[PDB]
């Protein structure tokens, strides 16, 4: 089964898909091809939880029911910077304006 | 596997597959070497949703299976309409 | 041009709503006039009695948004092989993002207040141009004319 994701780090968001049976490491190879950082210099998260490279996306909770094309699941990304990995920081999207009176 | 970068008015960089971005006829005209597009009028709360539409469209176009509704929050509908009209998608 | 042919040969059909909308089945009568039939709640099916060569289209019963039947616009009942009823699978089309946005805005704003929105003039006209079966039948006949 396919899962639809948003790999997010600071102000960068990668929209990609993968199989439920594919691993966390295979998802790092995707990030490597785009952001040019090797998998060993990347950390992936589901919320505040660090994910193990050998675990499948399905095992990490990324399922066809919760990682849909129209509502993809979020995977957090933190790179290594010199000696240590930086803190996981994901910049939120902009706030929509107040609904007009004619829409409330 | 090729990707393109769509940058929102507030600086959010969205990296989507090239095939998916080519859904918007507007984007296809400028691309189909060049793989970075700035949208100084489209904020991230709208541009992120446009990217979700591309994935949705590529996935469900010509599908035999049941197609789910594409969800749009009332708060973003007006801005998303303006972006979709420019993007021709 | 777009009308049911008066065959008088019964054909059983299963109208199957595989969409989240309330479906309004519309039969094109012998003069080509759309005739509405009882609605179908989302995810439900009905076994119905129609005739060979009759034409049907399907809409959202509340907004008149276009729906697909067997991945196309019109459904024509055919001959029941071994008494098997014909399946008419009603589904949502992949609407354009623009049309989907128009659908959501129309659902939140009363038509009186469209002109009160902070949008360009062309989008007011797009909003006011509500989905219409008669307008779609005009478009469909025009398209069949382009085919010599
Ligand atoms: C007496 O009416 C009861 C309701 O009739 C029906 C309801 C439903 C539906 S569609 C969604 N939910 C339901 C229940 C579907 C079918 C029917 C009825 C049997 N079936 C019909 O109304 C069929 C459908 C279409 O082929 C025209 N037709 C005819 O019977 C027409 C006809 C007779 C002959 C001879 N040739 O054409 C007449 C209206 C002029």
């Amino acid at each position: 089964m396919d899962v639809f994701l948003m790999i997010r780090r600071h102000k960068t968001t990668i929209f990609t898909d993968a199989k439920e049976s594919s691993t966390v490491f295979e998802l790092k190879r995707i990030v490597e091809g785009i952001l040019k950082r090797p998998p060993d210099e990347q950390r992936l998260y589901k919320d505040d939880q660090l994910l193990d490279d050998g675990k499948t996306l399905g095992e990490c909770g990324f399922t066809s029911q919760t990682a849909r094309p129209q509502a993809p699941a979020t995977v957090g990304l933190a790179f290594r910077a010199d000696d240590t990995f930086e803190a996981l920081c994901i910049e939120p999207f902009s706030s929509p304006p107040e609904l007009p009176d004619v829409m409330k | 596997m090729m990707y393109v970068k769509l940058i929102s008015s507030d600086g959010h960089e969205f990296i989507v597959k090239r095939e998916h971005a080519l859904t918007s006829g507007t984007i296809k005209a400028m691309l189909s070497e060049t793989n970075e597009v700035n949208f100084r009028e489209i904020p991230s709360h709208v541009l992120s949703k446009v990217c979700m539409y591309f994935t949705y469209k590529v996935r469900y176009t010509n599908s035999s299976t049941e197609i789910p509704e594409f969800p749009i929050a009332p708060e973003i509908a007006l801005e998303l309409l303006m972006a979709a009209n420019f993007l021709d998608c | 041009v777009l009308r049911s042919v008066n065959s008088r040969e019964p054909s059983q059909v299963i109208f199957c709503n595989r969409s989240p909308r309330v479906v309004l089945p519309v039969w094109l009568n012998f003069d080509g006039e759309p005739q509405p039939y009882p609605t179908l709640p989302p995810g439900t099916g009905r076994r119905i009695h129609s005739y060979r060569g009759h034409l049907w289209l399907f809409r959202d019963a509340g907004t008149h948004d276009g729906l697909l039947v067997n991945q196309t616009e019109l459904f024509v009942p055919s001959l029941n092989v071994d008494g098997q009823p014909i399946f008419a699978n009603i589904t949502l089309p992949v609407y354009t993002l623009k049309e989907r946005c128009l659908q959501v805005v129309r659902s939140l704003v009363k038509p009186e207040n469209y002109r009160r929105l902070d949008i360009v003039r062309s989008l007011y006209e797009d909003l006011e141009d509500h989905p219409n079966v008669q307008k779609d039948l005009e478009r469909l006949t025009q398209e069949r004319i382009a085919h010599q």
